[PDB]
C-alpha cells in the first residue's frame, strides 16, 4: 500500500497571505495519477484539483499545483475567507487507492 | 444535473450484517464506474471498493477484502453494498462515489450514511 | 511453459515500434503508387483511409496484443476461438511478406557495391551494356532516344527479360548479396532481440538527417515547382475508377503493418496496465508524416527531369517499383564528390530496411513459437528452427533474381500482402471485435487497462466506418475489374494473374477453412457447438 504523507498538520492564515501545501508518497506515481479534493466542514468532499495541476470546474482559479515523482504540492496565490477547508491528496495509479492524512486551513 | 443518494445505516451488533445502497440519478448509470469511499470518526478518509461499468473487474482494499461484497442494479440505477462481519473498526459514514476515468478523479460523491456498532 | 518475456522499459517498446514502422513502405512503395495513379488524385482516397480506419486499427492491433500475452495466432484464443483464423491469415501474409521484402536490399547492396567506383555508373553511358539509343540528358533535349539513368537498371541490374515466359539465368551477382542480407539477418536474430544502448543514437538518426538533405537538393532544382505541381493537384477524373482507391487503401494497411502479427507480437511484452494511447499517436503522426514529406523529394527531381529532357511529367520515369531507383540516384549525381553521397545514401537504406526486416521476423517467429513452447523450447531447438524458416525465405527469393524477376516482383507486390487480403482480415477483425465480442465489453477492458475508455472516434471506426469502407472497395474493384499491367505497357499472360489470384486466396481462405475446422470439431447439436466456439476459452 502507497501511503501518502501530507506535511502540514493545520493551518491558520490571515486573509492576506499565500501557502503551499506538500503531498510525500511512499513510492513514485505518475503526474497523471494524483488529484487534490476539497471538504467544507459537515459536507462531502468534491473534486479540486487533477492530474497534479488541472483546475477543477469551480475552483477559484487561485489554486494551482505542481510536482512530479515522489513529491507533490498545492499552492494558493491568495488566501482569503471561504477558502476554509480540509484538503486530501489522492493516489490513483495502482490499487489499493489511498488517500493522504489531509490537512485543514482555518482562521 | 447528477444526482446520488445513499440509503440504509443505523446500529447493529458487533458481527452483524447490514446492507447498503446508492440510488443515482442523471446519467447513464451503466455506463460510469462506481466506488465506495468512507470516513471515520476521526475524519480520516478510507478507500473501500470499486467496480467496473459492467461489473466484471472488481477491486477490494486490503483491510475488507473477505467481508464486504459490492454489486450492480443496472437496470433500476442503484448501487448496493454487502457487510458479512462488522468489526469494531467498521464504524463510519460511507460515500458513494462517481470515479468513471483514473486519470480525473471522483468528480460526484454522494451525501452518504451512518453506520455504527454497539 | 508459464514464462513470459516483457520489455525492461517503455523506450524500448517506442524504438521496437518505430523500428517496425519506418522502412521502404514509405521511402519506395509510396511514391511509385503516387506516380502510377497520376499524383494528386491518389491523396484523397489516401486521407480518408488514414483516418476514418488506419489509426484506429493499429491501435486496436497494439491494445489487443497488450491485453491478452500472445503472438498474432494465440490471443484469438482469449477473444473469440471461433474466428481464430484470422491468425493463421495474419500469418501466411507476414510468410509471404518475407520473402520478397529481402529483394529491394538486395538491390540496394548491388548498388552500394556498385558505388565504390572513381565514377558512378549511370553518370555517362560509355560502357558495354547501353544501347546506341543511349543520349545523355544534356543532350536528349537537343526519336526513341533513351536516358543513361534508365539504361543502367535495366539492362545492368535488372538485366530485363523481354517476358515472364523467358526467366533466363540467374544473376549470381545479386543471388551472393540476397545471401548476405540473410547472413546479417541471422546473427541479429539467433540471441534475440534488445536495443544495445549507444547504437541506438546512431541508427534511428543518421537516416532522418539524410532524408532531410536529400529533400533540400531536391526542392532546389530548377524544375522543381512543376514537379509539386504535378503531385498536389487532383484530377478527379481518376476518382471515376476502383484502383486509385483500393491502392490507396491498401497503402495504409501495409506501411502501418497492422493485418500482420508484428504489432500485436510487439503489445503482448507491455505491462498490463501501461498506457499505451499517446505513443500510438504521435508514432502515427511519424510514420504519416515521413511518407508525405518524401514525395516532394521525390516529384520535384521528376519534374527537374521533365524540365531538362523535354517531356511530360507522366512520360519521365518507370512508372513502376523501379522509380525510386531511377530518382535518388539521378538527384545523388547533382552534387560535389557523388561518390561519398552514392555511399551514404544506399546504407541509409540499409539501415532503413534491416530494422523492419528483424522487426517482423522476430514477430513471425514469436507468433509461431507460442504454438509449440515446449517442443520449440529454449536451446537448439530455436538455432534450428530460426534457420529452418530463413533457408526457405531465401530460397523462396531466389526465384525473383533471375532475368525474368521483374515480372514476378511485381505480382507478388500488386497480390502478395499487398493488396485485397489486408481488406479481408481487417473487416473481419473489425467485425469480431465490435459486433460478436461486444464494444461494450472490449471498451470496459481497454478502461481497465489504460484508465479512460475509447472514446467516439475509436468505437464508431470500429464499428461502422471501416466495415462499409471495406464492403465498398472489394465491391467496387469487382464490378469495375481492370486487369494488372506492368510499366502500363505490359500486358500478363492468364497463367500470371491464375497465380497471383491463387497467392491471394492462399491467405484469405484461413479465415472460413477454420471456421468448418473448429465447427466439425465439436460433439453435440450445432447451436450448441456454436456457442462453446464464441466463448472465451483459454
Ligand atoms: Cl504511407
Ligand atoms: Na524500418
Ligand atoms: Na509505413
Amino acid at each position: 500500500e502507497n501511503v501518502l504523507t501530507q506535511s502540514p498538520a493545520i493551518m491558520s492564515t490571515s486573509p492576506g497571505e499565500k501557502v503551499t501545501m506538500t503531498c510525500r508518497a511512499s513510492s513514485s506515481v505518475g503526474s497523471s495519477y494524483l488529484h487534490w479534493y476539497q471538504q467544507k466542514s459537515g459536507a462531502s468532499p468534491k473534486l479540486w484539483i487533477y492530474s497534479t495541476s488541472n483546475l477543477a470546474s469551480g475552483v477559484p482559479a487561485r489554486f494551482s499545483g505542481s510536482g512530479s515523482g515522489t513529491s507533490y504540492s498545492l499552492t494558493i496565490s491568495s488566501v482569503e475567507a471561504e477558502d476554509a477547508a480540509t484538503y486530501y491528496c489522492q493516489q490513483f495509479s495502482g490499487y489499493p487507492l489511498t488517500f493522504g492524512s489531509g490537512t485543514k486551513l482555518e482562521m | 444535473e447528477v444526482q446520488l443518494v445513499e440509503s440504509g445505516g443505523g446500529l447493529v451488533k458487533p458481527g452483524g450484517s447490514l446492507k447498503l445502497s446508492c440510488a443515482a440519478s442523471g446519467f447513464t448509470f451503466s455506463s460510469y464506474a462506481m466506488s465506495w469511499v468512507r470516513q471515520s470518526p476521526e475524519k480520516r478518509l478510507e478507500w473501500v471498493a470499486e467496480i467496473s461499468s459492467g461489473g466484471r473487474y472488481i477491486y477490494y482494499s486490503d483491510t475488507v477484502t473477505g467481508r464486504f461484497t459490492i454489486s450492480r442494479d443496472n437496470a433500476r440505477n442503484i448501487l448496493h453494498l454487502e457487510m458479512s462481519s462488522l468489526r469494531s473498526e467498521d464504524t463510519a459514514m460511507y460515500y458513494c462515489a462517481r470515479g468513471e476515468v483514473r486519470q480525473r478523479g471522483f468528480d460526484y460523491w454522494g451525501q452518504g450514511t451512518t453506520l455504527t456498532v454497539s | 511453459p508459464p514464462q513470459r518475456e516483457k520489455w525492461s522499459s517503455k523506450i524500448d517498446f517506442v524504438l521496437s515500434v518505430a523500428g517496425g514502422f519506418v522502412g521502404l513502405g514509405n521511402v519506395w512503395r509510396f511514391p511509385y503508387l503516387c506516380y502510377k495513379n497520376g499524383g494528386g488524385a491518389f491523396l484523397i482516397p489516401y486521407f480518408i483511409f488514414l483516418f476514418g480506419s488506419g489509426l484506429p486499427v493499429f491501435f486496436l492491433e497494439i491494445i489487443i496484443g497488450q491485453y491478452t500475452s500472445e503472438g498474432g495466432i494465440t490471443c484469438w484464443e482469449k477473444i473469440c476461438p471461433l474466428f481464430s483464423g484470422i491468425g493463421y491469415a495474419s500469418v501466411v501474409i507476414v510468410s509471404l511478406l518475407n520473402v520478397y521484402y529481402i529483394v529491394i536490399l538486395a538491390w540496394a547492396t548491388y548498388y552500394l557495391f556498385q558505388s565504390f567506383q572513381k565514377e558512378l555508373p549511370w553518370a555517362h553511358c560509355n560502357h558495354s551494356w547501353n544501347t546506341p539509343h543511349c543520349m545523355e540528358d544534356t543532350m536528349r533535349k537537343n526519336t526513341n532516344f533513351t536516358s543513361p539513368v534508365i539504361e543502367f537498371w535495366e539492362r545492368n541490374v535488372l538485366s530485363l527479360s523481354p517476358g515472364i515466359d523467358h526467366p533466363g539465368s540467374l544473376k549470381w551477382d545479386l543471388a551472393l548479396c540476397l545471401l548476405l542480407v540473410w547472413l546479417v539477418c541471422f546473427f541479429c536474430i539467433w540471441k534475440g532481440v534488445r536495443s544495445t544502448g549507444k547504437v541506438v543514437y546512431f541508427t534511428a538518426t543518421f537516416p532522418f538527417a539524410m532524408l532531410l538533405v536529400l529533400l533540400v537538393r531536391g526542392l532546389t532544382l530548377p524544375g522543381a515547382g512543376a514537379g509539386i505541381k504535378f503531385y498536389l493537384y487532383p484530377d478527379i477524373t481518376r476518382l471515376e475508377d476502383p484502383q486509385v482507391w483500393i491502392d490507396a487503401g491498401t497503402q495504409i494497411f501495409f506501411s502501418y503493418a497492422i493485418c500482420l502479427g508484428a504489432m500485436t507480437s510487439l503489445g503482448s511484452y507491455n505491462k498490463y496496465h501501461n498506457n499505451v494511447y499517446r505513443d500510438c499517436m504521435l508514432l502515427g503522426c511519424l510514420n504519416s508524416g515521413t511518407s508525405f514529406v518524401s514525395g516532394f523529394a521525390i516529384f520535384s527531381i521528376l519534374g527537374f527531369m521533365a524540365q531538362e529532357q523535354g517531356v511530360d511529367i507522366a512520360d519521365v520515369a518507370e512508372s513502376g517499383p523501379g522509380l525510386a531507383f531511377i530518382a535518388y540516384p539521378k538527384a545523388v549525381t547533382m552534387m560535389p564528390l557523388p561518390t561519398f553521397w552514392s555511399i551514404l545514401f544506399f546504407i541509409m537504406l540499409l539501415l532503413l530496411g534491416l530494422d523492419s526486416q528483424f522487426v517482423e521476423v522476430e514477430g513471425q517467429i514469436t507468433s509461431l513459437v507460442d504454438l509449440y513452447p515446449s517442443f520449440l523450447r529454449k536451446g537448439y531447438r530455436r538455432e534450428i528452427f530460426i534457420a529452418f524458416v530463413c533457408s526457405i525465405s531465401y530460397l523462396l527469393g531466389l526465384t525473383m533474381v533471375t532475368e525474368g524477376g521483374m515480372y514476378v516482383f511485381q505480382l507478388f507486390d500488386y497480390y502478395a500482402a499487398s493488396g485485397v487480403c489486408l481488406l479481408w482480415v481487417a473487416f473481419f477483425e473489425c467485425f469480431v471485435i465490435a459486433w460478436i465480442y461486444g464494444g461494450n465489453r472490449f471498451s470496459e477492458d481497454i478502461r481497465d487497462m489504460i484508465g479512460f475508455p475509447p472514446g467516439p472516434w475509436m468505437k464508431y471506426s470500429w464499428a461502422v466506418i471501416t466495415p462499409v469502407l471495406c464492403v465498398g472497395c472489394f465491391i467496387f474493384s469487382l464490378v469495375k475489374y481492370v486487369p494488372l499491367t506492368y510499366n502500363k505497357t505490359y500486358v500478363y499472360p492468364n497463367w500470371a494473374i491464375g497465380l497471383g489470384w491463387s497467392l491471394a486466396l492462399s491467405s484469405m481462405l484461413c479465415v472460413p477453412l477454420v471456421i468448418v475446422i473448429r465447427l466439425c470439431q465439436t460433439e453435440g447439436p450445432f447451436l450448441v457447438r456454436v456457442k462453446y466456439l464464441l466463448t472465451p476459452r483459454e
